[PDB]
């Protein structure tokens, strides 16, 4: 049937909230870097 | 007096901001914007913020407009308010910048935040660069950075160039000046002086250690080589050790293999070179050679 | 053919006429006071097209 | 503000040789590997 | 036309080629002083009695106008200085040129 | 006299004005409209405001009119009714603006509203520049700006180059003159001085100070190198190390390694220098490649 | 005397008036008026006001006639019925206005009010400037400007310059002369004058104070380089600092390496400046390295 | 306005300003003095151990 439930191949949430960057240190510089891996 | 041609200030540095502008007034000398379409694309935005709205797909030909780059360094603890200079560089098929004019330009940080606002006159300085221009107080700072100055009982002095000998006789001196335990050397480039709290205190700190004196110590032999320019510059610590050297169309004034002496001090060492009779073109081969031999007792740098 | 490649220009200089002088291996050169005028070596104008 | 100036010439230089890149006409071949390109373009 | 040094220099024949960038040029290199642009997949190209030049493209309903070719007029035609390669520079006897778009 | 010299007042700055204008009056040597649409579709604005509707889609072909940028610097504490200096420059492929009439421009700041009007005849110098002119009292101020001073107790005096020791001895001339608690250093940049409330107590406070004179303290060493122009600059603090030197054609007057001596002030600098005999094209390349090798004590900067 | 030379009254300004009109009388050096339309087309209208209707789509090919814009400048305290001067320009393809005549032209304001109307013969010089004149007494006032002059007690004085010492001393001489608490400094430009009520009285004490002397303080050391005509200014608070200058072709009179002494006054600079023996074009670029480095005592202004 | 990577891929100068080309001399290499600035630092182990 076309009413039965089923679950789509992509699962889970499709879309993602980008995070406000920290808050830069307040030495001399303009240049902050966030933690970087 | 000294210290303070020797090191720098930790917290204190400068930044550099940029941005895009246009420059009117030029004698026909402008970019050809038929094949630089963000000129007039700028114009059009300019013009469209002015209350001038230019149809689309219109014929546009302008002599006396050219897009350049504004490039500008912001100072230490800069107020708004204040002036500082700016450089103009031209960036596509332009002739000249020779009488021109700046308008109205926004310089960001590398965080793209403007921090100054650059307008004024163009000084070329007419051979001469043609394409690059200066303007002195052509831009306001408008935006001010946050610091930690004043905060903690602690301050780095950092040195120009690494050296343990060069700290150490910079922490010695502040200690004779300002107290027993005034300093503490971390590193070769590094001094850490205590400070008493406050703002106005580590002022009085900082003017009294800024002035001080000190002899700078015997650095290391070295020979700086500039290939592009053709320059050789050797300190007063090179040395030479006995050996022969011969090169092409060089001959004793004797055959083609001339000697060379000892030499202690720096005198010597420019008699001995000077003696085979060479251009710095081959001095350039000679020393690379003597290096990779051993006669030369200092450190080759090609730069 | 799409290698092609300027590797240098040439020298065009202008001289009016009545201040050079042929030489004996018969090459004209400027007379002393149009020297001196423009000094000891021309610049290239580039007004002149060949 | 003499009328004209004295000119004498030289002669004349062939300059450039150009193709006039149109559109010509078909003719049938009857085979079948044959192919010819309708407009603008060019075989690599 | 222009000149590689910088200076104007006026041209009667018309032999026109396209350079590799685009722009309109004559048989020699020296650009058309209108710059008239013509740019790539150009099906057909129209050049009226007047100086608009359009172009067509691939399923447009009308053609695109990408410029136009006005020219110059002289009040003395017959003291124009000509320099070689089918050209004519102004000079004192030819008084100041005008250009206008053809037919006015 | 002296400390006005040096700094400048906090909320005592200036602002930019820039502003589209049409110039008219040319003999034969403005655009060439069928190239600059913006050009006529102005003066049909124009028309149209006063009165008289052109026709659209019709021929216009003018040669005694000029599209100009107009640039003006607002002053500070500027009063509605005054007047400024204004820069007008071209801005498509006008010949000269030699003996033209500025129309009736209005100057936007950058939050485009309007702060001045301008009008008036252009001055172009009559090789010199013919596509740019200024207007003296060519504008008048419409709008003014608020401020606070005079609101508060405090006024930051900012120096114009950043310096420890000279904060501080501004501070203690001040201190030294109008009383014990009168200023404070808060960095290289600022120093805060106290003032009474109010409006004419500060400017009375300011004209006091204003005037005052302060001893210059030595400055760093640093050699200026503006390479587009070419010119060298050396400030009073530049000292040397002695040192061997070569470069092309340059020859003693003896090989081609000359000797530099060591040199405490500037006229020892100076002198050794020349002795090398060196153009300032190749000074400059001296000069990097020693700055490299430590013998110049100073700071290099390419403007 | 002097205050009427360094200050301006609060609401006496200057207003600024334009119009379009046609010129006639030209021996033939009109406009070609088959690529300006609204030659024509203006003719036609005032031909149709004054009682004869042209059929449209006509040939008509005008030789003597010219369209022009006129500029004038609004006095303050215009009374109806007075005369002022008018300067008119030419705006399409013509070719002189040696002896023309102006028409009926009225002169709107910035809010499209009728000001003022001229009509006149014009004064062109007779290389001098042929498209464009001045009329003299060649407009008459019809509207006039409401003012709130006489109404208060308190006048505002502006100074045409901004400082805090010349605010003092203005207050202070008025207050010298015409009582204890006439004057207060508001700002660096304002000086706030307590007046009697009334109208006449107002003008007896503008009348006084108008015609004062003070005597002008030191002002700032400043270098005006104008590189479009190619000029350099200094005034008289310029100093120097000794330092060393190398340029392109100057030598000593000895390297490429000169010296500059120390200078206090400005004789003592203008011969150090001299001494290098270089134009003003050259001399720009020194100036600019000068101040660069450290060496000029001034403050430099490219206009 | 350039940054100046390591061989990790991480920024640690960023460098401007005006360059100083000689001026047969190279034409196509230059040098900036004082044209970059230390945005990151390394850790290090000195001072410690004896």
């Amino acid at each position: 049937c076309a009413w039965i439930p089923a679950k789509p191949l992509v699962q889970g949430a499709t879309t993602a909230q980008p995070i406000p960057g920290p808050v830069p240190v307040a030495n001399g510089s303009i240049f902050q870097s966030a933690q970087p891996i | 007096e000294r210290i303070r041609d020797l090191t720098s200030v930790q917290g204190v540095r400068e930044n550099s901001l940029i941005g895009y502008g246009l420059v009117v007034g030029l004698d026909g000398t402008g970019d050809q914007t038929t094949q630089t379409p963000f000129t007039t694309q700028t114009l059009n935005n300019m013009l469209s913020q002015l209350g001038i709205t230019v149809p689309t797909g219109t014929n546009m030909q302008l002599k006396n407009v050219a897009a350049v780059m504004v490039t500008a360094s912001y100072p230490p603890f800069a107020r708004q308010g204040q002036t500082i200079d700016v450089v103009v560089s031209s960036m596509g098929n332009a002739k000249s910048l020779r009488g021109g004019t700046l308008l109205m330009t926004p310089l960001k940080g590398v965080d793209s935040q403007v921090y100054a606002l650059a307008q004024g006159n163009i000084l070329v300085g007419g051979v001469n660069q043609l394409n690059g221009g200066r303007i002195t107080n052509g831009a306001i700072i408008e935006r001010e950075l946050p610091t930690q100055f004043g905060a903690g009982n602690t301050i780095n002095l950092q040195l120009n160039d690494e050296d343990f000998t060069m700290a150490q006789q910079i922490t010695d001196a502040i200690n004779r000046a300002r107290g027993y335990g005034s300093a503490t050397a971390l590193d070769a480039r590094t001094v850490q002086v205590r400070v008493p709290s406050g703002n106005s205190s580590q002022v009085r700190f900082l003017a009294d250690i800024q002035n001080m004196e000190v002899n700078v110590t015997p650095q290391d032999a070295k020979v700086v080589i500039n290939s592009r320019t053709g320059s050789v510059v050797m300190n007063r610590e090179v040395t030479l050790d006995s050996c022969a050297v011969a090169q092409g169309n060089l001959s004793v004034t004797g055959g083609s293999l001339q000697s060379v002496r000892s030499s202690a001090n720096l005198n010597s060492v420019v008699r001995a070179l000077n003696a085979l009779g060479a251009t710095p073109m081959d001095l350039m081969s000679i020393l690379q050679s003597m290096q990779s031999a051993g006669c030369l007792r200092a450190k080759l740098e090609i730069i | 053919p799409n290698t092609v490649a300027p590797v240098g220009r040439l020298k065009l200089v202008k001289a009016e006429g009545n201040e050079v002088q042929r030489s004996d291996d018969g090459l004209f050169r400027l007379t002393a006071e149009a020297q001196a005028e423009r000094g000891a070596v021309l610049a290239a104008d580039p007004s002149i097209r060949i | 503000t003499l009328p004209s100036g004295l000119q004498i010439g030289t002669g004349v230089r062939p300059v450039a040789t150009e193709r006039l890149h149109s559109q010509g006409n078909l003719s049938q071949t009857n085979n079948s590997k044959d192919v010819a390109i309708k407009g603008q373009g060019f075989f690599q | 036309v222009m000149l590689p040094d910088g200076t104007s220099a006026y041209t009667r024949d018309g032999s026109f080629q396209v350079d590799q960038n685009g722009q309109l040029v004559t048989a020699g290199g020296f650009q058309v002083q209108p710059a008239i642009t013509i740019p790539a997949n150009a099906l057909s190209i129209t050049i009226g009695r007047d100086g608009v030049v359009s172009v067509t493209q691939q399923g447009q309903a009308a053609p695109v106008q990408v410029g136009q070719l006005n020219l110059t007029t002289f009040m003395n035609d017959t003291g124009l200085e000509s320099i070689g390669e089918n050209l004519y520079i102004e000079t004192q006897s030819s008084g100041a040129p005008n250009e206008s778009t053809p037919g006015l």
